[PDB]
RNA sequence: AAACAUCUCAGUAUCGGGAGGAACAGAAAACGCAAUGUGAUGUCGUUAGUAACCGCGAGUGAACGCGAUACAGCCCAAACC
RNA sequence: ACUCGUACGGUCACUGAAUCCUGCCCAGUGCAGGUAUCUGAACACCUCGUACAAGAGGACGAAGGACCUGUCAACGGCGGG
RNA sequence: GCUUUACUGCAGGCUGUCGCUGAGGACUCUCACUCCGGGAGGAGGACACCGAUAGCCGGGCA
């Protein structure tokens, strides 16, 4: 589906409506220094490593939306609740 | 599965072992202080039941006794020789620096005073082709071309009983006979002809291998069997 | 060949007999060694802690 | 002033610079010729040996044992386990190659007891250790204030359980804080679990 | 663990080596109710199923302290001879 | 162990006396050889980060793989129109 | 129990790296180390073996 790059909404931060941008959330780089990360080493030995000998989920056919709704004037970002489309592309 | 054949023969059992208190001698070149003087004479002419060839029984002028791998052509009172200045005929042992290039060889030494490995069964030679001051270029029976240390000794003249495998065995009885002299289980049984538990190619309604015959150099063992690491097989090509 | 009744007919090789050092006709004569209490295999007694229950 | 044994232990702490790296080189051609358990007349680090408790007297035994290096050496499993314990070349003893030196040492003098030992060095797959036994039984040791203790019956076979050097260190009973809950008294009291 | 791989059964069963009448531990490179505080070590009661671990599932699981028992503190290496 | 053995050896497999014979297929799988380029781990090395460290990235690149080739008395195949 | 391109691992083989290990992307040497020789000495040589680790193969086995 089609979607504005830009449109007057709801900012929770100024409490009241600007013109937001919209963009998908790219993903962010992992540290490798997170809790996880650490049990992931300590615990992986002789043997079968229990949850860390298993493998890559899978794929849902369609995904939600994965956007940040950024405000035009103070700057600051919200989150949304996605929604299943199969594509997004933004107008302009 | 179960071990397969070729790992019960490992642990050195009775079965697969050679009959070794049934062997005669231990056939090493004498060992010479130098000078050559070394000589003695043949007393007598013995089959060897270690290599189904005959062998040569030698008294050496300083007294000692010994069998030795015998080339075609030595017979009862012939007189041997070993040393740098050994004569050059069949049955004497010299370094392959002293021997001249061109010259039948056999019980050649790997590395000098060995007391010799190649070329010892029925009938083969090697072949000295070259010389030099560093390398002696030998042709071994499989053809290959060895570069060994002109040091190493060596007899002129071929093994003797040459043409033994040109006489059919023709009966089991007489395979049998022959394999009770030597470190090895014989009969025979097919890997297809076994079960799954006992063989890798064993099992199915039929006999068949399960997967292809060429197997790998890293195969483990117990794994390794039909045609190891074959650049080729058949005979096409 | 039957391997019941008929193959009890080859039994007379003496193997276990009254053993020197513990008195039981255990000592293996062809092997020298007492299948109770070790006698030619080890100095020791031979003993083991699951000839008793567990926690006896 | 520095003692004369000062010099001795300066020149172990980098056992492969200066001169001595050249001792070792040329000893430990000798040492890999040489059996596993060998009695030397002198200490190889007098200052080590005599910091442990050495004396130039009667009864006083120095023996240099040779071990070889790496994990423990291990048969893989001839029946049903699961993978955890399926293991092979990553298992390692829980008690290090100077204990193991101790007790080979040891049980070549059965009348002997162990004092102490230290290392002298290694090469790609031996491992050297000096060890020094006592002779519980002589006087001159009997009559020692400071070695005397050793003769008690209570101590004899130290190494064999745990009471020597190593022993006690190689059992985790060198913090006396955190750490040692499941060390001391003993890992057998504490059920194992250290 | 309602399957099972880590986990659990369990450092259990069993095996190898060895001491004593009891073993072992033990006079802090400790503790860390953080203190102007405690003062070798076992053990018992408690702290507490707490902190901590864990397909963060099932399960696993201390310590400091405190109240008791009994109390005990010393010898080398080296410097200088 | 084979082996008091050494290619006329002995190991590993297939077929199964003699006689007449044993066609076509290397795409897949297996084995083996080669390989400009591509891919390819760790150590050491370079950059960033951290007064250090975790960590991120780069350069180099072994066997192996991609790719090419040989091979069916190697696994096996030999149809529809 | 058995099979395999089922899941997960474990031996074993191949290969890089570190230690043993030394002198002057290709090279010489000798002193460790290895092999041959009764010895003298010869061959090989910082490689190989062995210890550690990394990648690939891995129903041979659990
Ligand atoms: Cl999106
Ligand atoms: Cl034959
Ligand atoms: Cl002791
Ligand atoms: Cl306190
Ligand atoms: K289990
Ligand atoms: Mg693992
Ligand atoms: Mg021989
Ligand atoms: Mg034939
Ligand atoms: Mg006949
Ligand atoms: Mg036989
Ligand atoms: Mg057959
Ligand atoms: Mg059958
Ligand atoms: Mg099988
Ligand atoms: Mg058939
Ligand atoms: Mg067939
Ligand atoms: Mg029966
Ligand atoms: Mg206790
Ligand atoms: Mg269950
Ligand atoms: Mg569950
Ligand atoms: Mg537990
Ligand atoms: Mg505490
Ligand atoms: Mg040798
Ligand atoms: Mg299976
Ligand atoms: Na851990
Ligand atoms: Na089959
Ligand atoms: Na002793
Ligand atoms: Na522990
Ligand atoms: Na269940
Ligand atoms: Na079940
Ligand atoms: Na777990
Ligand atoms: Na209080
Ligand atoms: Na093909
Ligand atoms: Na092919
Ligand atoms: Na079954």
């Amino acid at each position: 589906m089609q979607m504005p790059r830009r449109f007057n909404t709801y900012c929770p931060h100024c409490n009241e409506h600007q013109e937001h941008e919209v963009e998908k959330v790219r993903s962010g780089r992992q540290t490798g220094m997170k809790w996880i990360d650490r049990q992931r080493e300590r615990n992986s030995g002789i043997g079968n490593d229990g949850k860390f000998s298993k493998v890559p989920g899978g794929d849902k056919p369609t995904k939600k939306t994965d956007l940040k709704y950024r405000c035009g004037e103070c700057g600051k970002a919200h989150l949304r609740e996605g929604w299943r489309a199969g594509r997004l592309e933004f107008q302009e | 599965g179960r071990r397969i054949q070729g790992q019960r023969r490992g642990r050195g059992t009775s079965t697969f072992r050679a009959p070794s208190h049934r062997y005669k001698a231990d056939l090493e070149h004498r060992k010479v202080e130098d000078g050559d003087v070394i000589a003695g004479t043949v007393v007598d002419i013995e089959h060897d039941p270690a290599r189904s060839a005959p062998v040569a029984a030698v008294e050496f002028e300083d007294g000692d006794r010994r069998l030795i791998l015998a080339p075609e052509g030595v017979g009862v009172g012939d007189e041997l020789q070993v040393g740098v200045d050994a004569e050059i005929a069949p049955g004497n042992t010299l370094p392959l620096a002293e021997i001249p290039e061109g010259v039948p060889v056999c019980n050649v030494e790997s590395s000098p005073g060995d007391g010799g490995k190649f070329a010892r069964a029925s009938g083969v030679n090697a072949q000295l082709l070259t010389h030099d001051r560093n390398v002696a270029v030998v042709k071994l029976p499989s053809g290959e071309m060895k570069r060994l240390d002109p040091q190493c000794r060596a007899t002129i003249g071929v093994v003797g009983g040459g043409g033994r495998t040109d006489k059919p065995f023709v009966k089991a009885g007489n395979k049998h006979h022959k394999m009770k002299a030597r470190g090895t289980k014989w009969p025979n049984v097919r890997g297809v002809a076994m079960n799954a538990v006992d063989h890798p190619f064993g099992g199915g309604g039929r006999q068949h291998p399960g997967k292809p015959k060429s197997i790998s150099r890293n195969a483990p063992p117990g794994r390794k069997v039909g045609d190891i690491a074959s650049k080729r097989t058949g005979r096409g090509g | 060949t039957g391997a019941g009744t008929p193959s009890q007919g080859k039994k007379n090789t003496t193997t276990h007999t009254k053993c020197r050092r513990c008195g039981e006709k255990s000592y293996h004569t062809k092997k020298k060694v007492c299948s109770s209490c070790g006698f030619g295999k080890s100095a020791k007694r031979r003993d083991y802690e699951w000839q008793s229950k567990a926690g006896e | 002033a520095r003692s004369a044994y000062s010099y001795i232990r300066e020149a172990w702490k980098r056992p492969k610079e200066g001169q001595i790296a050249e001792l070792m080189w040329h000893r430990m051609q000798e040492w890999r010729n040489e059996p596993a358990v060998v009695r030397i007349e002198r200490p190889t680090r007098l200052d080590r040996a005599r910091s442990l408790g050495y004396k130039a007297k009667q009864g006083i035994i120095v023996v240099r044992v040779a071990i070889r290096k790496g994990s423990s050496r291990r048969t893989r499993f001839n029946k049903g386990r699961r993978s955890k314990r399926m293991m092979v070349n990553r298992i390692t003893r829980k008690k290090n190659i100077q204990r193991i030196a101790e007790e080979r040492a040891n049980r070549k003098f059965p009348n002997l007891r162990v004092l102490n030992s230290y290392s002298v060095g290694e090469d790609g797959r031996h491992k050297w250790h000096e060890v020094i036994l006592i002779d519980p039984d002589h006087p001159a040791i009997k009559s020692d204030d400071q070695l005397s203790w050793i003769s008690r019956t209570r101590h004899r076979l130290r190494t064999f359980r745990g009471l020597t050097s190593a022993g006690r260190r190689c059992r985790g009973l060198r913090g006396q804080g955190k750490g040692s809950e499941k060390v001391r008294p003993s890992l057998r009291v504490n059920g194992a679990k250290a």
